[PDB]
């Protein structure tokens, strides 16, 4: 596996198609922090008025003794809070993520699902839009 | 509300060449808690740049963030050169290599010196940092 993948599911109730017009099929993306919100200068946009310009972080980085990278999940918006794994994060707190992620934000469900390679320069997430709920 | 500063005095021996000439001292400048703040020779990607070809077009990082039951604004530090370490104190960053800042600490990458000094305030959305000239070398 040549690069790191993030498989990315999405669901909203009531919204999908307004919320996840903007969504790609893919993203490959650098070592620098990957931005989700409803902000035009996100990576990652949702277009969901509940949410901040700029709502969460995926930050790549590497632990000492390790040879694939790692991903940090930091919350940025001050207006709710982000459930990861079973902690509700609030503002500018963070956890790493591990291979299987339930992830829920101001009704958005969203699973990352990851699967490592070799880069440690660059990664790419796929995005699926489920009809269904998926926590 | 007050607001928390990164008080980072830096030295370079060949500083008097204009290395830091793009760095404006003892004034204090206000980032969004949400933003990165990057150190490096490209001005396009860094804040901050040193006129230095040995420097990486990123070289590290700062990240705000908060530890759980905390009110205060902690900072990563993360290197992001492949070719240079990274010195805190005497814990060695490789790339991409990040630990927490401590209260006080000196950095090192390259022949660079810099002496950070983190002083607590109450602001959550914002923070400072401040930049000291020394004409002597810090180490
Ligand atoms: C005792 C517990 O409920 C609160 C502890 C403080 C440090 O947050």
């Amino acid at each position: 596996r040549p690069l790191t993948v993030l498989q990315v599911s999405l669901y909203h109730p009531t919204q999908g198609p307004v919320a996840f017009a903007h969504v790609p099929q893919q993203l490959q993306h650098d070592a620098s922090r990957l931005l989700v919100g409803r902000g035009q200068n996100t990576h990652l946009q949702l277009q969901l008025p509940q949410l901040s310009r700029y709502h969460l972080s995926l930050e790549p980085y590497l632990e000492k003794g390790s040879s694939l990278l790692a991903f940090c999940l930091k919350v940025l918006t001050r207006k709710s809070c982000v459930w990861v794994n079973g902690l509700p994060l609030r503002y500018l707190e963070q956890v790493p993520l591990g291979t299987i992620n339930r992830i829920s934000f101001s009704g958005i469900q969203m699973l990352v699902r990851k699967e490592g390679g070799a880069s440690l320069e660059t990664f790419v997430c796929y995005f699926h839009l489920s009809p269904s709920p998926l926590i | 509300e007050t607001v928390t500063c990164l008080q980072m005095t830096i030295y370079h021996p060949g500083q008097q060449s204009g290395i830091f000439k793009s760095i404006r001292f003892s004034s204090k400048e206000k980032f969004p808690s949400i933003e990165v703040v990057k150190f490096g020779r490209n001005s396009n990607m860094c804040q901050y740049t040193f006129q230095d070809k040995q420097v990486s077009r990123i070289q590290f990082v700062l990240q705000p963030f908060k530890q759980f039951n905390s009110s205060v604004l902690s900072f990563e530090i993360k290197n992001m050169s492949k070719k240079t370490s990274l010195m805190v104190d005497n814990q060695e960053l490789g790339y991409l290599n990040k630990m927490d800042l401590p209260y006080k600490c000196m950095l090192r990458f390259g022949e660079y010196q810099f002496l950070l000094q983190k002083e607590d305030g109450e602001s959550v959305e914002s923070f400072e940092t401040q930049f000291i000239m020394s004409s002597r070398p810090l180490l």
